[PDB]
């Protein structure tokens, strides 16, 4: 009974690392259908968001500083509070266009 | 050293010893279907690669292909003939001839993987555990096929690995690396690292649709809580207090 | 003869996919708020966000 629970404890070690195995990539690919599915359906088609998303990849591959990306951060949600047709909403493309 | 003519598939990789449905739609693989119907019922199950051409160059295949044996050959009255396939051993490609079918020499992989009690045995209770978790949230196929195709009837792990293998929906290349390795227990881990990510797919897609449940729930309460109480604001006016 | 209500029933006939186009025109909205419930624990319904 001593090798019964030696084996036990050794079955459910090699059973918590293989739910690690599950959860720590689960909790990234989670991210990555995330990614592409709001690149997909809100344009269905169209991909309406890798107009918006052109803007966030040059967010995270040249607007690296982070005080200088939190305005362009809280800009990007403002960019969704109003429609992209509002006379307004000229000036806040062309400010991130010009900071981007 | 198996001197037989090649079946050559398009989308279907054939691992050995499964139970899968195989249509052809051409001419010269119906002749070597049936010259390896009237020769000893025996196959070879080769598949091709990116993106295919409807007559295979013998050199477009890939390194290992798989030997079959012919259960029936009916043929469908649209002219395309239904193939019903049962698979044997692995071999790997040396050298194909080009007239008019494909001609199989030829190899065999006669390797078992070694450490069998103390490495491999834990490698295919991991297998064990992914495959059973697996149907749980996938749900597209058997559980009862599951489970009598599990240790538990079948002890063969090079059987068992492409049954495990074939049970997913992976691309044409990810099925010919576990048809390829005569190293068992390296296929083994790979098919453990392809069925966590399809795991990784299946809960996700359960929790999509746990996801947009809640708030199509709050969405239709919200629907019927704006056109309720928009239009109550109607009745306190008795005429709208002469027309607004 | 066909003036009488003959192509009354091929009216219910063109009635037929004004349904089913309310049908695809239903199925886009509701594709285009259960992407909304997918962006809802994303993380844009939260309190930090937006």
């Amino acid at each position: 009974l001593l090798r019964d629970l030696e084996r036990f404890e050794l079955d459910k070690k090699i059973a918590a690392r293989v739910k690690e195995q599950m959860d720590q990539n689960q909790r990234e690919y989670y991210l990555r259908e995330q990614m592409k599915a709001i690149q997909k359906e809100l344009g269905g088609g169209e991909d309406f968001l890798t107009e918006i998303e052109e803007l966030r990849e040059r967010i995270e591959k040249k607007g690296m500083p982070e005080p200088v990306k939190e305005k362009a951060l809280k800009e990007l949600k403002r960019l969704e509070r109003m429609q992209p047709g509002s006379p307004e909403a000229t000036v806040s493309r062309t400010y991130l266009d010009w900071l981007l | 050293r198996l001197e037989l003519p090649v079946l050559p598939l398009r989308n279907t990789v054939v691992l050995p010893h499964t139970t899968t449905g195989v249509d052809v739609g051409r001419l010269k693989s119906k002749r070597a279907v049936e010259e390896a119907l009237s020769a000893d019922r025996l196959l070879f199950l080769v598949t091709q690669k990116d993106p295919e051409v409807d007559d295979p160059a013998p050199e477009d295949l890939y390194a290992v292909g798989t030997l079959a044996v012919v259960k029936q050959a009916m043929r469908l009255p649209d002219g395309t003939l239904q193939v019903m396939v049962e698979a044997r051993s692995r071999a790997r490609l040396l050298s194909y001839v080009a007239a008019p079918y494909l001609r199989a020499v030829g190899e065999a992989i006669p390797e078992p993987p070694l450490k069998d009690p103390e490495l491999a045995r834990v490698l295919v209770n991991e297998v064990q555990e992914a495959f059973e978790r697996y149907l749980q949230n996938h749900k597209t196929l058997r559980l009862d096929r599951y489970q009598q195709e599990a240790v538990k009837s079948t002890r063969d792990p090079a059987i068992l690995a492409d049954l495990v293998a074939h049970h997913a929906t992976w691309t044409l290349e990810e099925k010919q690396t576990i048809l390829e390795t005569p190293e068992v227990e390296e296929r083994l881990k790979r098919v453990l690292a392809l069925l966590l990510r399809d795991l990784e797919r299946f809960e996700l897609d359960k929790k999509i649709a746990a996801r947009v449940k809640e708030q199509m729930d709050q969405n239709q309460r919200e629907y019927y809580l704006r056109e309720q109480m928009k239009a109550i604001q109607k009745e306190l006016g008795g005429g709208e207090d002469f027309l607004t």
